[PDB]
């Protein structure tokens, strides 16, 4: 697996080389599908390896939930040190996979033939997608999972192929998605920065370092926070903010490139507040106006070593248009303080850059690669997608 | 799926 | 109104608050109405005092049987008020829940008191080509109000909470069809019919015996072979599923308005259904599937007659054919029809069907079909470019 | 909706 593009030259891709993507070398100057819309499509489902079977996983059931749950909580994704790993909590996995539109057979599992146990994972939600000056609409595949004891058994391509056949059988032809290592091919390259919250915490489990010229009393006060959010009008979304705040985003969203297309029915789902999940909050101003809002979600990491989560918040989404953005922010690290986060993790997307260190981010180790399956694009900088998955 | 990422 | 002179004669006060092109105009651009909306009413229409909307979950067999007596009671009659639609439990299901399908589009009006059902109004998802241009859209269909509850502006409010409903998932176009003439058809198509049993449809005054003829003779003029002649012809299996497909995809790119179906929605309105849907495809000496008919059963009540009290209707899906000629295909779907105990086989004049309506003996039908499209502004076509058929 | 027609 290679982490940057040098790294991509120097491979092959057995699997991806015969995907519509484009080649990691080509520079891409058209718009549009690789390959057509299917008009018949495999009936069967691919073949896996002897003793493995395929499965749907009903997350209605609380106990295939928490099968999903144990399962990404022992083998998914890791830091690059292999120190920390993705914690994604039951409740979590039911907003980022039951959005409005979401199907079951779209929760793709494997699982052993005579233990019935789960050992591997894709889903498929459904999403709009503008990319450039074309709507589509598309899926975002994520939770891409194969059991540590399964890993390098060709696994991940059935899945993949799994998964395309079964979006491909309700119509749909094109699918986002992002991944920590380079495929062919980025439409989008970003990195993550993290800001310190709790910075004994981070230096502690060694989620960061004391950079040496500077004691720990010295990183404690560069870091501190004010104890109360300085904007006026600040306070959480409501059922009454569902218009103006899907309204909002939608205006904002126009200047990127690749965006999602979101229903009221949408932003309510990611948007409206839920506990340790999602937050948002909204600055209506003194004639009662919603201006701007911000949002994060929760997703904590287990401490492979040694003990309590790393808890993260994570930028999601972000609209200013009376509030500078830069107040904004500001005001979602105090908020995430407040709630107890140790970290806030930032891509550099969108119009993120003008506020990372300004607010005291610290570059981070792990690149966000954005792809597009069946779409041959030209490639954007970071600060053209607008796009946050989870 | 996501990318875990932490201070350089 | 029924026809386009009753039609130009009246005010639409309703349809003029809506973004429809008026009657008058005539149309020489292709696009929307009006603009998406970028925030969407969140409560619900106000409906008249004592009555309370109600999404219906048709899950659930009695709250199934209740739309099912709804209709069964109010719905559609033809114009003289002999016969009303019949639509089944189980076909409603089919209709109504194909893959996409929305409860809170399943939209109920109920008396507060009683919990009566007294009004309906439905959609479902559905990619629509028209002309260059593919959208996601909806279907409107089963617009209904209890006879009681009419002329008090129950349906308008019915209109305006679906669009509501709709637009919350961000869909902003819709087709649909009906026997009346509002702003503004995009298509016009004649029913026809064609005996399958003269003398039940004569019984009720479904049809008639011209002067001209006599009841022998028009039983041997209805009559029909006692088995399809095409070979090959067989029910539609599983395994059919991807050609019927790949067919129907290719068959409706001749037309200007069609519906863009998923494998899985091929299945779901084609897989053969006792009662419901029939489809038989034709497989060749080499095992190919190059033909497909299809037909959906929807009978009727025949009211205030003593005896007869039901007519049993087949109505003409959609019928491909790229190796067996479309009359021999419909003289078999015909056949099949008879066989399986229907009084009559209806079809429009739509797609190709005109190449054989007359020669088969069908006769024309007294009930005009009008199609519609909401907050889409594009020319009319003749009925021959018209390529969707629904329930 | 859909319409019902018989014999003209
Ligand atoms: C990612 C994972 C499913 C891959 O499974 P694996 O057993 O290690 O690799 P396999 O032998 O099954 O298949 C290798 C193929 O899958 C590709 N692949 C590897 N990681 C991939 C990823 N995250 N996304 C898409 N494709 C990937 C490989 O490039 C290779 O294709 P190639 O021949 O064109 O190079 C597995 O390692 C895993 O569960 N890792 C932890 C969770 C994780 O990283 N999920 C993906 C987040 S993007
Ligand atoms: C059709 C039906 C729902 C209309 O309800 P109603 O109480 O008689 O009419 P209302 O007083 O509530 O509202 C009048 C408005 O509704 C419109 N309208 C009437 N029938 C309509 C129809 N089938 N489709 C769409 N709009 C219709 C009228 O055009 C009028 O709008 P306008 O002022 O612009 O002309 C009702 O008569 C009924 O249930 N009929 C039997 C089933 C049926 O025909 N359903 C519709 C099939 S398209
Ligand atoms: C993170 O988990 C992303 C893992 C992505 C795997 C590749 C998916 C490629 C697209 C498959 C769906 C295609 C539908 C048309
Ligand atoms: C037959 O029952 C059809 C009755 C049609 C009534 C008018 C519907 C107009 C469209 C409403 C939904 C619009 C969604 C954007
Ligand atoms: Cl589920
Ligand atoms: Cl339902």
């Amino acid at each position: 697996p290679a982490k940057t593009m040098e790294e991509a030259s120097k491979r092959s891709y057995q699997f991806w080389d015969t995907q519509p993507v484009p080649k990691l070398g080509e520079v891409v100057n058209t718009h549009g599908p690789v390959e057509p819309d299917k008009d018949n499509i495999r009936q069967e489902p691919y073949t896996l390896p002897q003793g493995f079977t395929w499965d749907a996983l009903d997350l209605g059931d609380r106990g295939v939930l928490k099968e999903l749950y144990t399962l990404l909580n022992e083998n998914y994704v890791e830091d690059d040190d292999n120190m920390f790993r993705f914690d994604y909590s039951p409740e979590f996995l039911l907003w980022a996979l039951r959005p409005p539109g979401w199907l079951p057979q779209w929760h793709c599992g494997v699982r052993v033939v005579s233990s019935r146990k789960l050992v591997g994972f894709i889903s498929a939600i459904p999403a709009n997608i503008h990319i450039y000056d074309t709507e589509k609409k598309m899926v975002e595949i994520n939770f891409l999972c194969v059991h540590k004891k399964l890993r390098s058994k060709r696994v991940a391509p059935v899945l993949i192929r799994e998964i395309t056949r079964r979006v491909h059988l309700e119509g749909i032809f094109q699918a986002v998605y992002t991944a920590g290592v380079v495929l062919p091919k980025p439409v989008g390259t970003c990195r993550y920065w993290h800001r310190s919250l709790n910075p004994r915490k981070l230096i502690e489990v060694k989620f960061s370092h004391l950079s040496r010229n500077m004691t720990m009393q010295r990183t404690m006060k560069l870091y501190r926070l004010p104890e109360t959010p300085k904007t006026a009008g600040l306070r959480p979304m409501e059922t009454k903010d569902i218009p103006v705040v899907h309204q909002l985003l939608t205006r904002y969203l126009k200047q990127f490139h690749l965006t999602p297309v979101m229903s009221q029915e949408e932003v309510e789902h990611w948007f409206y507040p839920q506990e340790n999940i999602i937050d948002t909050f909204v600055v209506e101003n003194a004639n009662g106006e919603v201006t701007d809002f911000l949002s994060f979600y929760t997703l904590p990491s287990t401490i492979m070593n040694h003990h309590k989560s790393l808890k993260a918040a994570y930028s999601f989404y972000n609209v200013h248009t009376q509030t500078p953005l830069l107040d904004l922010m500001s005001d979602a690290l105090v908020l995430a303080k407040m709630k107890g986060f140790d970290v806030f993790n930032a891509l550099d997307l969108m119009e993120n850059k003008t506020f990372l260190e300004k607010l005291k981010f610290g570059i981070g180790d792990g690149n966000l690669q954005y792809y597009l399956y069946n779409w041959k694009c030209p490639s954007m900088g970071a600060e053209k997608v607008g796009l946050v998955l989870q | 799926g996501n990318c875990f990422s932490k201070a350089r």
